[PDB]
RNA sequence: AGCUAGUAGGUGGGGUAACGGCUCACCUAGGCGACGAUCCCUAGCUGGUCUGAGAGGAUGACCAGCCACACUGGAACUGAG
RNA sequence: CCGCAGAAGAAGCACCGGCUAACUCCGUGCCAGCAGCCGCGGUAAUACGGAGGGUGCAAGCGUUAAUCGGAAUUACUGGGCGUAAAGCGCACGCAGGCGGUUUGUUAAGUCAGAUGUGAAAUCCCCGGGCUCAACCUGGGAACUGCAUCUGAUACUGGCAAG
RNA sequence: CGGCCCCCUGGACGAAGACUGACGCUCAGGUGCGAAAGCGUGGGGAGCAAACAGGAUUAGAUACCCUGGUAGUCCACGCCGUAAACGAUGUCGACUUGGAGGUUGUGCGCGUGGCUUCCGGAGCUAACGCGUUAAGUCGACCGCCUGGGGAGUAC
């Protein structure tokens, strides 16, 4: 049984990038299209869909860059087990800046710099490199 | 025979050691304070040792000998603000005034060496006077005057 | 990771016996220096009783069957059962003549 | 202004139907004095020859990569063959802090302020290889940039 | 006013309550948020509870053994 | 691995500077406990000291805040204590 | 503070094959002995003892004992379980940990702001007098931990529910 | 766990239609099954054969070789909970180049499922090797490890 959609979503791209596939396609959720959109926003995928109505599926296409993976370490640091909640001042900067990471905070969902900029901290959960 | 690193780095070591008649607890505290200092480390204790109350009689002019330096340290001969000073780790600090004691005024032997340091060499600060036994303080030691024959790096990375 | 099973039973650290087993967070101790010979050992029975062999180094081999000595720890990497060495120099017990070097080792006075 | 700095040299020894042949092998990394470093492995029958060897080993496989003023754009973590090796920036007042072989790659390749730590085996080649391999993919903002599609100035902020 | 807010487990102790409150702390040295089933002694005015409710809870002045809490709300009407 | 019988609570009385099974009489038949009850071993606690890049680990003399004791074991009187 | 006198009275400890800093001569023949580890003594021991010299420290120097790091060698940060230590012989099942997707609500976890509170000395920075220093001392910062109030709802909790 | 037949009965899988609508996953404790050997009681006992006897090689042979043969191996009712109980790889899921096949269906001479065998791409390890049935990337949980002997040993 599955208990992280959203690990789940996240290994699926790690493999895909590095299988060097089209698109890929999962079952859909509102936290599922926030997170992907706010990829988009940073700028490591083209475009995510949803397609159906009994079944949303968020098909999204995958980017490559020279050849190479755009992607190089995506990891949940907030695993359904074992959850992790960082305050505003102690938020992590991955890779001195040059990374990224999600947070889940109270105005929805954002990325550290975001974070900082906005003034508010919650639950971060990812690291994408 | 030659010696790996760590062998040379002693070597320096203990070159500075025996060229300043420093023990080695002294330079461990002084290392330890350089550490604690702003900025840089090595070339700042050498300031510090360049601060040395001995050195900075020897390289005044008062003693061509750091040995006989000391030894009028420890019988009193320098007066920093009129006070005597008997501890020849004593720090200067700059544009500062320093004289000498009237009872040292007998002087012939180190002054005839004070004229030989004049044939040697001149640095740029610690004007000296050997008329009014006077001196004073010009400003902080630069990195290019100070000597040759020292490496910072190797010091640091055998006391870090 | 494994996180659950952590918190429900802790990690505990791995004690760490002391090479020492006799008379522990003392450096020197005391004894009777019975049998002072084979082949160049004592079984010091201590202030309490631990009953350890010690190797006796130098000179000194007319020590007395029962007299007191100071015991250091240190292993002799060649006999078995020697974790223990005498302190030649501590009282009752003579220092090693004729050895003007290593004035701290056996106790000797210099000339 | 290329620097030479040995780090390894072995005595290896094979075995044959007469006896014993015994051989040196040395492992030494070369570089520039900034961003190329390159590392080599001889190994012949005697020890000069086995040093000339792996230097023009390590000038023939010099790889390059860059920097940012003496430091790592990002810490990373280089893994292989068993070794894990930590590379981390550091401000300007800290030196050259790494192992032995680290130390002197650091030293080789030119930087000033990095502080390091090898985790996992000790061995001279593993953790030359993992902290070139770790060099290697490390990688700098202008080139995550334009793999982003994003500007220099989007990514810094 | 400052009240807390529990689950009963009995109410069989002749006019005497007893609370249990739980709570979510992040482990100091694991980080995993665990339960802490913190238990009271609760003491009423007429046996207004049953088995299994919510309440809210006070701190009042000792009443009886470990036993210094009255009851302001329950939000189940047990 | 089950423990507790003044045990857990209520009613009335006593007493304490003071609420309170603190203590009695009668009822209710319960209270705690694998989130470790009970039992056994060790141990004064904290600001701190050492060490460590950190998180931690070890350690509570001299310097201070709190607790307990004055050969051992029981008590109460004076006194505001 | 001032004078006086013959420099007058004022120096050792450990090691030199390597790790780890610096060599020779004699005794020595697995013997006495050294040794933290690799370990040495084959009538030539750079490794035992003696002589010199040098090395390192210095009114201290060696040895022992105790704690932390190195040790990622109890791994949350920061590890593994095919063959090196290590997947219960297998299955079912209670507590317990996790829970597919959407709406309404609570803020319990979460975060933001504010307030109170973390004795005083040590600790970090700026200064002062101790001949300098050790020492003590003024100010600032740290003590970010705890508690209360008001807000947020993305997610994890609960209910009504699809 | 395989000679055939009858009776009773479990589980698995396939193509479709409908319903319940998260009823789900691991499980500490507990329960059940659990190879062979062995034990208790009652039977049977052909062949094999622990123990044992004799003959052989051998320097000796309490062993390997033959001659016989008790227990056991066969049945029923209960214990015994141990194995190199191994795929030395715990269970449930998600995603990630292919060939050669085997078995068993279902649909339209061809398509898609379940299980399984061999080699190999990326990837992972110290290598051997694994490699869509991963030892690849991950998610949930349990169990076990942390130098060898002592020792799976004493109380
Ligand atoms: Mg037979």
């Amino acid at each position: 049984s599955m208990q992280d959609p959203i690990a789940d979503m996240l290994t699926r791209i790690r493999n895909g990038q590095a299988a060097n596939k089209a698109a890929v396609t999962m079952p859909s959720s509102k936290l599922k299209v926030a997170i992907a959109n706010v990829l988009k926003e940073e700028g490591f995928i083209e475009d995510f869909k949803v397609e159906g109505d009994t079944k949303p599926e968020l098909e999204l296409t995958l980017k490559y860059f020279q050849g190479k993976a755009v992607v190089e370490s995506i990891q949940r640091v907030s695993r359904p087990g074992l959850r992790i909640y960082k305050r505003k001042d102690e938020l992590p900067k991955v890779m001195a800046g040059l990374g990224i990471a999600v947070v889940s905070t109270s105005k929805g969902v954002m990325t550290d710099r975001a974070a900082r900029q906005a003034g508010l901290g919650g639950e971060i959960i990812c690291y994408v490199a | 025979p030659r010696i790996s690193d760590y062998g040379v780095q002693l070597r320096e070591k203990q070159k500075v050691r025996r060229i300043y008649g420093v023990l080695e607890r002294q330079f461990r505290n002084y290392y330890k304070e350089a550490a604690r200092l702003k900025g840089n480390t090595g070339e700042n204790l050498l300031a510090l040792l360049e601060g040395r109350l001995d050195n900075v009689v020897y390289r005044m002019g008062f003693g061509a000998t750091r040995a006989e330096a000391r030894q009028l340290v420890s019988h009193k001969a320098i007066m920093v603000n009129g006070r005597v000073v008997n501890i020849a780790s004593y720090q200067v600090s700059p544009n500062d005034v320093v004289s000498i004691r009237e009872k040292a005024k007998k002087q012939s032997r180190v002054k005839a060496a004070l004229e030989l340091a004049e044939q040697r060499e001149k640095p740029t600060w610690l004007e000296v006077d050997a008329g009014k036994m006077e001196g004073t303080f010009k400003r902080k030691p630069e990195r290019s005057d100070l000597s040759a024959d020292i490496n910072e790096h190797l010091i640091v990375e055998l006391y870090s | 990771a494994t996180v659950n099973q952590l918190v429900r039973k802790p990690r505990a650290r791995k004690v760490a016996k002391s090479n020492v087993p006799a008379l522990e967070a003392c450096p020197q101790k005391r004894g009777v220096c019975t049998r002072v010979y084979t082949r160049k050992v004592c079984r010091v029975r201590l202030t309490n009783g631990f009953e350890v062999t010690s190797y006796i180094g130098g000179e000194g081999h007319n020590l007395q069957e029962h007299s007191v000595i100071l015991i250091r720890g240190g292993r002799v990497k060649d006999l078995p059962g020697v974790r223990y060495h005498t302190v030649r120099g501590a009282l009752d017990c003579s220092g090693v003549k004729d050895r003007k070097q290593a004035r701290s080792k056996y106790g000797v006075k210099r000339p | 202004e290329l620097q030479e700095k040995l780090i390894a040299v072995n005595r290896v020894s094979k075995t044959v139907k007469g006896g014993r042949i015994f051989s040196f092998t040395a492992l030494t990394v070369v570089g520039d004095g900034n961003g190329r470093v390159g590392f080599g492995y001889g190994k012949a029958r005697e020890v000069p020859a086995a040093i000339q060897k792996a230097m023009e080993k390590a000038r023939r496989n010099m790889i390059n990569v860059a920097l940012n003023n003496g430091t790592l754009q990002h810490p990373v973590k280089g893994v292989h063959t068993g070794s894990r090796v930590f590379m981390q920036p550091a401000s300007e007042g800290t030196g050259i802090i790494a192992g032995g072989a680290m130390r002197a790659v650091l030293e080789v390749a030119g930087v000033h302020n990095v502080l390091a730590k090898a985790y996992g085996s000790t061995n001279p080649i593993n953790v030359v290889r993992a902290t070139i391999d770790g060099l290697e993919n490390m990688n700098s903002p202008e080139m995550v940039a334009a793999k982003r599609g994003k500007s220099v100035e989007e990514i810094l902020g | 006013i400052r009240t807390l807010q529990g689950r009963v487990v009995s109410d069989k102790m002749e006019k005497s309550i007893v609370v249990a409150i739980e709570r979510f702390v992040k482990h100091p040295i694991y980080g995993k948020f665990i339960k802490r089933t913190t238990k009271l002694h609760v003491h009423d005015e007429n046996n207004e509870c049953g088995i299994g409710d919510v309440v809210e809870i006070r701190e009042c002045r000792p009443l009886s053994k470990t036993k210094s809490w009255t009851l302001v709300r329950v939000v189940e009407k047990a």
